[PDB]
């Protein structure tokens, strides 16, 4: 719905990286995997966390 | 209500095999990779060869690349995607290329004699779980005992059981009976 | 076909034989044709077996069909269950297939005698059926010290 | 309390078939036209090469727990390199007018053809086996 | 639900103890202790050290079902030597070597930049 | 010179085509368009998945909050599959997924995953893996024809 | 219609079924505080008690076997061989 | 300083790679485990919701709250709530935090964990503070609102161990390996054509001398060196995951001693 | 008739909403009443 | 009523006969227990705990019949139990209960278990009762039933209990055996090269709950104490068990580590896999049940599991995409293999297309053509797969599963790795549904492979679109054929069980229906129970005439053909003896006639048939039991043997009537066992083979006789049901040539159908 706070599998906080992940892509033009490695998310478990989140809240907040 | 997964709930990949959760382990106790990655989920190899679900196994190999490389992994049918190529790329990503990894026994730290096929794979929670499903009907004020359950118990020889479980609670009434005319005609 | 048969020195050997096999069945008449072995002709129609060679031969052909079904899937059932079944189907001498109030009125006018060895009978009546652990009675042993 | 056969072998052959750590030596006696060894060995704990050769003794001790070394820090009824402990299952293949007695070491198997030690080889398990290089 | 609360994995039920010690019938000089609200972390460590001890003839542990945090450790020892004594002896080294290590560590970290 | 790993295809023995397929992967329906590599599966299995996906939980619509239905199951944390098909796009499966990418081991490890069963990571659970909301609505009417 | 103790023709061995009935008939009674006939060398469990009874041969019941034609043979617990 | 030997090779606020040397696998592994499961830490474990007009359910957010890592360097000076003679919670067994947020702006308003106000008396033990490590000092995204949307909450933190729920755990992943060449043969390598072509060299191989192709297998060797690397989520600094780890072990084992004594 | 499936009957049923693709699937179903 | 139903899960830590019941389900179900001074203390504690704390109780009933509800009852905490009161107590560890997976198609789908009270919410089971319940853990649920009185408790545990159903009468072998993980691993554990070290060893030993505490001695002492996998499994296998077995070139030195041999409860040689530990005719679980009894056997599975899953937890086992790849060279050979078959079909084609193909006799041309190209294509498929199978290595985890028995077969390797193959719909190649073609991507009249359904590719490589669609045509056919199977099958099953339900065995040994009628004058033609019967070889039947006379003729009066005197003490002294000769010549005559008789009963020559009393096993045992030296003459004499065996014959009793009629039945019923007998305990055998002593010999025989009598069927058994369930149940696992076969056949049988589908005469 919203970034999850930690990697399901390792504990790494990952909830504090979504803003940035998305600024890394749209503002500084990185491909999704150099981006993720910039955030330090270098095991595949945390990668998948960022890489597959879907921000559904964004669509929830359009309702009044 | 929020439904936290448990023992009993069901799960499945997209290749037409389900499972229920049989037990949970916390992370310490799982087997781990040298990089300290551990599984969210451990499924048995016996489920494989006879189902001939090679899609599973390629989905997991292409998924591992895709997570390591940040690209969407093209699993469509009828393309030129190949294990060979998938494994190529994974090897460039410093893993052995068929998706094995050495893992360590959590209880002990020791290494494991054989290596493990390890990778992400998209699993679904399915509806319909051991809280909906558990009942237990023993009065105070399926789930039966049909003809086929009778017949098993006649096969075992269990007549007393077959009488108690089939009786009425409808009280044994008593009656006198003529021994020439068997009827209930008897003035007592 | 190969046919295990003892050899002159005694041990069993294969000896091929030709065999004919047919679509359609006329046992009483094919049995009669010159040059065949009439002692050993068969057919998967047990009915006809029964009608040419009788109840017993029918019962043995029937077994053999039921066992064939069961072993062609590759499984194994001990003899005596299918021997049971087949006896059941042939004990009146012919091959008999295995596959409320109204009824009681009939009983009444026929003077039906119900032996009361079944389970449901016995449930109606509040008793144990004379099966298994019900197939004897137990009594207090006045004869002991 | 004893020892009971003991002789020197010539190794004709070392097959590892299919295994890695284990191999089957086809050895001869230097001495006897008649007495042969087929036997299984842990090659990693005791490697062995074609034509190498072998000092081999079955023995019968030096049935209670087992206890680690300590007794073993002096008490060695071994001055060998290699010692197994097995069980005879024999078949007295009593063949021609020579013997063969069978032995299994946890499944690593042995077999001695010959004749002079009929009134020698334990009917029975308790049977150790020893090798030096 | 029918889930036992998590705390039960580390904290003692009314009536239970940290250890129960029981004499083994099978063989001499042998005990089986059962440790509650403990698991492999302790179980494999005490175990492993009882076996650097040469008057230790047997040691072993197991958790018999994973639903419960309890393990059962069986020490057998040379005549003269209490097993309980062997477990102090080995608990004792453990605490010793760690002692150590926290010290070799606390040191190696100051030698350090970042 | 062919790629020893590619599948064999047997050529155009054809000069008279009148048409060409747009894509073979269009022979499928909605469900089987979600299985990855269904050309690497025994046929019946693609058939069971096409059913069980109908029981998985995801986000049925972005409006759930505001509907009120008999029953509904929304997973906390939908992820899009690491392996997708091109057909998904049109089915919006990436947008309103029904699944999560679990790190999976295939292994005998203890014997508690025997006979189409699984061991799951309780820590992972702790931190939400597979959790979901469930809603039940109950109704009632009032008075009637009294 | 009764068959004399000699001439009896059915097995001298106890059947599973007879034994299951016996032990349970007896344990129903020992569970209703009926007197017992053996040494309680610790037992509290009525089946169990009954099965020590059946081994020490002190269960005084009789099994009445009907044959399919209405005729019967009476065999005592004491007597039946328990294999 | 004789015994089990250390050897840091990197360190960072966040990680600490090192090599233990002269120690049994077990103690190695046990340290491992303890780091993962048992080192005390601080985390929201109660939340009372006064108001939530958010697009997320209460339990949903509550959960997320228990997951935001909270300062924990003074956590020995905090009693476990269940040992404290308070009724429920108080300042010796709890921090209390507050959360309020209203979607004031047209555009969407984020709630982050720096928007977390403590409310209770710390006695100057450094605990409870949301931990912040992003450039922008947001820490973790908890929620989001639209203009008109409100959420009000209190939380209670409590000290806790990850056995009990992983929120409470300090360490993140923990690398761990030994014998990178394979020399013990503790693992047997699968392959198609050749076992070395096909498996990657661990980085941990340089530190260690290749074996030599004659050299007949070494039956005596043991597992004496291990390559780890502990990663901290931040509630507790790192060096501290290890020392506190060591230390929780050592108390484990002493509770065993004390209870031989009381037999 | 919309309410019942009264026509040929099961002709109309309640739309599945378990998951987005179960919905799409339902809208896409077909049914044959009643030689291969 | 008094029952529950949940989701089941597997659990390697429960015994065979346990059932884990969640505590909340244990708190709902109740058993009424009567206050007695044996329990009045426990009952009282239970009462004080109440409904909601387990061990507890929900009601107390007094004298009066007044029902005291402990949840409500203002006096629930103040009850002073009287003797003769009853207490409805929750169920608790060790109470019997009956557990059942529907549909219940034979009686071991309803077995009695021992309660174990556990946390969370599924019923839990040992992996090895799985197969009889035909249950697994992706969902299945099961029922559990709680018996309500003491009688009823005793029925359930003395006849329905798990342990008693190890060996079943359905097929005269076990119905439970080692599976899945512990199988995979018991093989890996027992290989040549598997050694364990002392740390691991002792942890394995402790894991067996009744290990005597003795560390056994290592098979390697020398560089290292290293024990083998063999020996540690061997700890679990109890004393007094002997088993041998020769696979296709096994010897007593098994090069390959084939077969098996096990003596005094230790493995000597052979890898343990499904033949030994699975639910196999003559394997260890069938042996131990019989030699030592149900309860030990049912401990064994849980010791074996204990051990091996320990070991497997530390060793590890997986499979991966790799295990399906075969070698680049192998795939070039696969690809040609396949290429060659397509050329053979091409020439057949042209050949038919020039009209030079012949039919043979009544079979059409086209049929002839099809029958040929489908042989060709399948012979391809197969050769391509054997190719793959060979190429893959011992470490191939798919191969390791097939090897062990635990999962997978050839066809699996084949389709995954080399080629999936011809697809077909009603027995034929994909048919021309469009006009003259199978799909519009082909031209008309195309009878080639690809056009009508061969799938060249493997699953690894993936299928093409065309291929894809024809495999799903194929697939589909199964999915329908399997619902029709399952439903046809369930109805037969219920009609055979209603047909037969009343037949019972009576204390005359007769089998009869509910009117008395006779169906069988003795059950099964032999009066045995089919649990007690095993496949033995009857020796007289086989063999040359020379070799039967070597083996059995004793001629005391000939110095070539007597018994050597090292055979026997009396052996000097009997040479030349005329009157021993006259007995021995009567023994022989009997062996001779035995050989004629049998060869008339089994005209074929098959030797191996199920009979009660495994005599080889008994002799094996007396050989272990009396430390037998093969190297000294025996003290048996001629007559001890020869009359000794005659006499045993008379006491092998199934029927016991004084008159002549029953006696002939008696004798006819025991005929075939008797021939085995005599063959097995003939003079020369007893001496020269077996070497028995006198003592051992007389042990043999009083063993044979108790074993014989304990095989006889018991009166009261409901053999009717039985019969029907045994024929039924397997008819359900027919989920799968040019005669009507499988279920519709069997429908055509039991129906007595005037108008059969394939009727056929076979004429010799
Ligand atoms: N030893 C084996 C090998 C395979 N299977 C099977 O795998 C196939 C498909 O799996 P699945 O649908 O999961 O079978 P079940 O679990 O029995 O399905 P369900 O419980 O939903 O009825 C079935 O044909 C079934 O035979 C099995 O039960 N036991
Ligand atoms: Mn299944
Ligand atoms: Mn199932
Ligand atoms: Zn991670
Ligand atoms: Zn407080």
């Amino acid at each position: 719905m919203i970034v999850p706070v930690r990697c399901f599998s390792c504990g790494k906080v990952v909830g504090d990286k979504w803003e940035s992940y998305l600024n890394l892509l749209q503002e500084d033009e990185l491909d999704e995997g150099t981006a993720l490695s910039r955030l330090g998310l270098k095991r595949y478990c945390c990668r998948r966390m960022i890489l597959t989140h879907v921000d559904l809240i964004e669509k929830f907040l359009r309702y009044n | 209500t929020t439904k936290i997964p448990q023992i009993g709930d069901k799960f499945a990949s997209r290749h037409g095999q389900k499972g229920t959760i049989g037990i949970t382990y916390r992370r310490e106790d799982m087997p781990f990779t040298a990089e300290g990655i551990v599984p969210d989920l451990i499924i048995n190899p016996h489920a494989i060869p006879s189902r001939m679900t090679v899609a599973h196994l390629i989905e997991c190999l292409l998924s591992k690349v895709a997570a390591l490389s940040g690209n969407e992994g093209d699993a469509s049918p009828f393309t030129d995607i190949t294990v060979e190529g998938i494994s190529k790329l994974l090897r460039e990503h410093g893993y052995q290329s068929r998706g094995f990894e050495v893992m360590y026994n959590g209880h002990t730290g020791k290494k494991l004699m054989a290596q493990i096929f390890f990778g992400p794979t998209y699993y679904q929670r399915l509806r319909h779980m051991v809280d909906d499903k558990i009942h237990a009907r023993a009065r105070g004020p399926g789930l039966r005992f049909g003809e086929m359950e009778r017949d098993c118990m006649i096969a075992h020889g269990a007549a007393s059981f077959l009488k108690e479980r089939l009786m009425e609670a409808s009280d044994a009434f008593r009656v006198h009976i003529c021994g020439i005319c068997g009827l209930m005609t008897v003035i007592a | 076909y190969d046919r295990k048969v003892p050899s002159p020195t005694g041990e069993y050997v294969k000896e091929p034989e030709w065999v004919l096999e047919t679509d359609g069945v006329n046992l009483s008449e094919v049995m009669t044709v010159p040059g065949i072995d009439p002692t050993r002709i068969y057919t998967n129609s047990f009915i006809d077996i029964m009608e040419v060679l009788g109840i017993e031969a029918g019962r043995a052909a029937l077994y053999k069909e039921v066992y064939n079904v069961i072993a062609s899937d590759g499984s194994y059932v001990n003899y005596r269950h299918m021997a049971l079944l087949v006896d059941v189907m042939t004990t009146q001498g012919g091959l008999t297939s295995v596959t409320t109030v109204e009824i009681l009125f009939e009983a009444g006018a026929s003077a039906e005698l119900d032996d009361c060895r079944g389970v449901s009978e016995n449930v109606i009546l509040g008793q144990m059926a004379p099966i298994g652990t019900g197939a004897f009675d137990v009594m207090i042993d006045e004869e002991s010290l | 309390s004893n020892t009971l056969f003991d002789d020197i072998f010539q190794v004709s052959e070392v097959d590892p078939g299919r295994y890695n750590k284990v191999c089957r030596i086809e050895a001869a006696s230097t001495t006897q036209d008649q007495c042969k060894l087929t036997l299984d060995i842990n090659v990693e704990l005791f490697p062995v090469a074609a034509q190498d050769s072998l000092t081999v003794t079955i023995a019968s001790s030096l049935t209670r727990s087992w206890r680690p070394p300590q007794a073993g820090d002096r008490s060695l009824a071994d001055d060998y390199d290699y010692v197994m402990y097995g069980t005879a299952y024999k078949f007295e293949e009593v063949s021609k007018d020579l013997i063969a007695v069978y032995y299994s070491f946890g499944g690593l198997l042995m077999r001695l053809e010959g004749n002079y030690r009929n009134l020698n080889n334990l009917k029975q398990e308790n049977a150790y086996l020893l090798i030096r290089r | 639900m029918n889930a036992p609360d998590r705390f039960e994995l580390f904290l003692l039920g009314e009536g239970e103890s940290k250890l129960k010690i029981d004499p083994d019938t099978k063989a001499p000089n042998a005990v089986v202790i059962t440790f509650e609200k403990e698991d492999h972390t302790l179980g494999n460590l005490i175990r492993a050290e009882l076996l650097n001890d040469r008057k230790v003839l047997f040691a072993a542990y197991k958790v018999e079902h994973p639903f419960f945090a309890r393990f059962k450790l069986r020490i057998q020892t040379t005549e003269g030597y209490d097993p309980k004594d062997a477990l102090k002896n080995a608990c004792n080294s453990i605490i010793n070597k760690l002692g150590a290590l926290k010290t070799n560590f606390e040191t190696e970290w100051n030698l350090q930049t970042l | 010179d062919v790629d020893p790993a590619k599948r064999i295809r047997v050529s155009h023995h054809a000069t008279t085509f009148t048409h060409c397929e747009i894509h073979p992967s269009m022979i499928l329906g909605v469900a089987a368009s979600i299985i990855p590599f269904p050309d690497h599966n025994q046929s019946p299995r693609n058939t069971y998945q096409s059913a069980m996906g109908k029981q998985a939980m995801g986000v049925f619509l972005t409006n759930y909050n505001v509907r009120m239905d008999t029953m509904a199951n929304i997973l906390y944390y939908p992820q899009k599959p690491l392996g997708t098909t091109r057909a998904m796009e049109y089915l919006k499966f990436r947008e309103l997924p029904a699944g999560q990418n679990a790190i999976v081991a295939i292994a005998c490890y203890s014997g508690y995953n025997q006979e189409d069963s699984m061991i799951m990571n309780q820590s992972s659970i702790d931190r939400g893996l597979f959790r979901s909301l469930f809603f039940r609505s109950y109704m009632d009417q009032e008075k009637k024809y009294g | 219609k009764a068959i004399p103790k000699d001439q009896r023709a059915t097995t001298p061995y106890m059947t599973k079924y007879e034994r299951a009935r016996i032990l349970g008939t007896r344990a129903l009674q020992i569970s209703m505080n009926a007197p017992v006939f053996v040494d309680l060398e610790g037992e509290t469990d009525p089946l169990r008690i009954a099965m020590k009874e059946l081994a020490e041969k002190k269960i005084p019941l009789v099994i009445r076997r009907y044959l399919p034609d209405g005729s019967f043979e009476d065999w005592s617990v004491e007597e039946l061989i328990v294999d | 300083e004789e015994g089990p030997q250390v050897k840091i090779r990197e360190a960072s606020k966040d990680n600490v790679d090192f090599i233990l040397s002269n120690v049994d696998l077990a103690m190695a592994n046990s340290l491992r485990r303890v780091m993962i499961a048992e080192i005390p830490t601080l985390a929201i474990d109660s939340v009372e919701v006064e108001t939530n007009t958010t697009v997320l359910a209460d339990e949903f957010i509550a959960h997320r709250l228990g997951l935001i890592p909270l300062q924990s360097m003074d956590i020995e000076q905090l009693e476990y709530s269940r040992d404290c003679f308070c009724e429920d919670h108080c300042d010796k067994c709890s921090v209390v935090l507050t959360l309020q947020a209203f979607g004031e702006s047209e555009s969407t308003t984020n709630v982050y964990s720096k928007d977390l106000v403590i409310v209770s008396n710390l006695m100057g033990r450094n605990i409870g503070h949301p931990i912040i490590q992003d450039k922008e000092g947001n820490g973790v995204l908890i929620c989001k609102l639209r203009k008109g949307q409100e959420l009000k909450l209190t939380c209670v933190a409590k000290k806790g161990i990850a056995k009990e729920h992983a929120k409470w755990g300090p360490a993140a992943a923990i690398e761990f390996e030994y014998d990178p060449w394979n020399k013990l043969k503790h693992t047997d390598y699968w392959y198609e054509q050749d076992s070395a072509k096909e498996w990657p060299q661990s980085k941990n191989c340089e530190y260690e001398d290749p074996p030599n192709e004659g050299d007949p297998f070494d039956y005596k060797a043991q597992a004496d060196t291990f390559y780890m690397n502990v990663e901290s989520v931040g509630s507790i600094p790192v060096d501290q995951v290890v020392v506190r780890g060591i230390d929780t072990l050592q108390k484990k084992v002493a509770s065993i001693l004390l209870a031989l004594t009381q037999m | 008739a919309l309410a019942t499936g009264n026509w040929g009957a099961g002709v109309s049923q309640v739309l599945n909403r378990y998951t987005y693709s179960s919905t799409l699937s339902h809208l896409r179903r077909t049914n044959t009443p009643i030689a291969k | 009523d008094f029952s529950a139903r949940t989701v089941i899960s597997g659990d390697p830590n429960l015994e065979l006969d346990q059932v884990g019941v969640p505590k909340s389900i244990a708190k709902t179900l109740t058993y009424p227990e009567v206050v007695t001074p044996y329990n009045i203390d426990r009952l009282t504690q239970l009462v004080r705990n109440g409904p909601n704390e387990h061990p507890g109780a929900k009601y107390v009933i007094r004298d009066s019949g007044d029902r005291i509800d402990l949840r409500y009852s203002k006096r629930a905490g103040d009850i002073q139990l009287q003797y003769g009161w009853k207490v409805e107590r929750h169920i608790m560890d060790n109470d019997p209960v009956l557990f059942n997976r529907q549909p219940s198609l034979h009686k071991m789908s309803m077995m009695a278990h021992r309660v174990k009270v556990i946390p969370y919410s599924t019923f839990r089971l040992n992996l090895s009762v799985t197969s009889p319940y035909n249950a697994d853990f992706d969902g299945d649920e099961m029922n559990l039933h709680v018996p309500q009185s003491e009688e009823t408790r005793a029925e359930l545990s003395q006849l329905c209990a798990v342990p008693l159903q190890i060996v079943s009468p359905q097929s005269n072998k076990p119905c439970m055996g080692i599976v899945q993980d512990t199988l995979c691993g018991i093989r890996k554990l027992t290989l040549r090269d598997t050694f364990i070290e002392l740390d691991q060893v002792l942890n394995m030993l402790y894991w067996v709950p009744d290990w005597d505490g003795v560390i056994p001695t290592p098979a390697i002492i020398k560089p290292k104490p290293l024990w083998s996998g063999k020996q540690i499994l061997s700890v679990a296998i109890p004393n007094g068990i002997h088993l041998q077995r020769f696979d296709e070139g096994t010897t007593l030195l098994s090069p390959k580590d084939n077969g098996m041999l096990i003596i005094d409860g230790q493995i000597i040689f052979g890898v343990v896999e499904k033949k030994t530990v699975g639910s196999s005719n003559g394997g260890l679980i069938h042996v131990v049940t019989r030699e030592k009894g149900p309860q030990v056997c049912a401990k064994l599975f849980g010791n074996i599991q204990k051990v091996v899953n320990f070991w497997l937890l530390h060793n590890g086992f997986s499979t991966g995409i790799g295990d399906t790849i075969a070698d680049g060279p192998t795939m070039r050979e696969i690809t040609e293999t396949i290429a060659e078959a397509k050329k053979k079909v091409l020439d057949v084609t042209k050949e038919a297309q020039a009209n030079l193909l012949t039919a043979k006799h009544g079979m059409t041309l086209r049929e002839s053509f099809e029958d040929n190209v489908v042989r060709f294509l399948n012979e391809a498929r197969d050769k391509a797969g054997r190719l793959a199978e060979v190429n893959l290595k011992d470490l191939n985890n798919v191969k390791q599963m097939v090897m062990a028995g635990s999962k997978g077969s050839f066809i699996n390797i084949a389709q995954m790795s080399a080629c999936v193959g011809q697809q077909s719909v009603e027995g034929k190649r994909i048919a021309f549904g469009f006009v003259d073609r199978t799909l519009p991507h082909f031209s008309k009249d195309d009878y080639s492979p690809e056009s009508k359904g061969f799938v060249e590719n493997s699953y690894l490589r993936g299928l093409t679109p065309q291929e894809f669609f024809f495999h799903a045509m194929g697939g589909r056919e199964g999915l329908i054929d399997t619902a029709v199977k399952t439903a046809e099958t369930g109805y037969i099953q219920r009609r055979l069980v209603k047909a037969l339900e009343d037949i019972m065995v009576h204390y005359d040994n007769t089998t009869r229906n509910s009117l008395g009628n006779v169906i069988q004058f003795i059950y099964g033609e032999d009066g045995m129970d089919a649990a007690h019967i095993e496949k033995q070889s009857l020796d007289t039947i086989g063999g040359s005439d020379a070799a039967f006379e070597k083996r059995y003729r004793v001629d005391l009066l000939n110095t070539d053909h007597t018994l050597d005197p090292s055979l026997l003490e009396s052996g000097s002294e009997i040479l030349g003896d005329l009157k021993l000769q006259v007995l021995l010549d009567e023994e022989y005559k009997q062996l001779v006639k035995d050989r004629k008789f049998l060869r008339e009963v089994f005209v074929d020559g098959e030797a191996n048939w199920p009979l009660p009393v495994n005599i080889r096993r008994i002799i094996q045992n007396a050989q272990q039991t009396f430390h037998i030296d093969h190297t000294k003459p025996s003290d048996l004499t001629i007559k001890d043997i020869v009359l000794g065996v005659k006499d045993l014959q008379e006491n092998l009793l199934v029927l016991r009537g004084k008159n002549e009629i029953i006696q002939n039945a008696q004798r006819d019923a025991v005929t075939l066992f008797c021939c085995l007998l005599r063959s097995r305990l003939a003079t020369r055998r007893v001496l020269q083979e077996y070497r028995l002593t006198k003592q051992a010999f007389d042990w043999v025989l009083s063993n044979i006789e108790a074993q014989f009598l304990r095989s006889v069927v018991h009166p009261g058994e409901m053999v009717g049901v039985l019969a029907a369930q045994s024929i039924g149940e397997p008819a359900t696992q027919m989920t799968l040539k040019k005669v009507t076969s499988g279920v519709p056949r069997l429908k055509e049988i039991l129906n007595v159908a005037k108008n059969m589908k394939t009727p056929s005469l076979t004429v010799y």
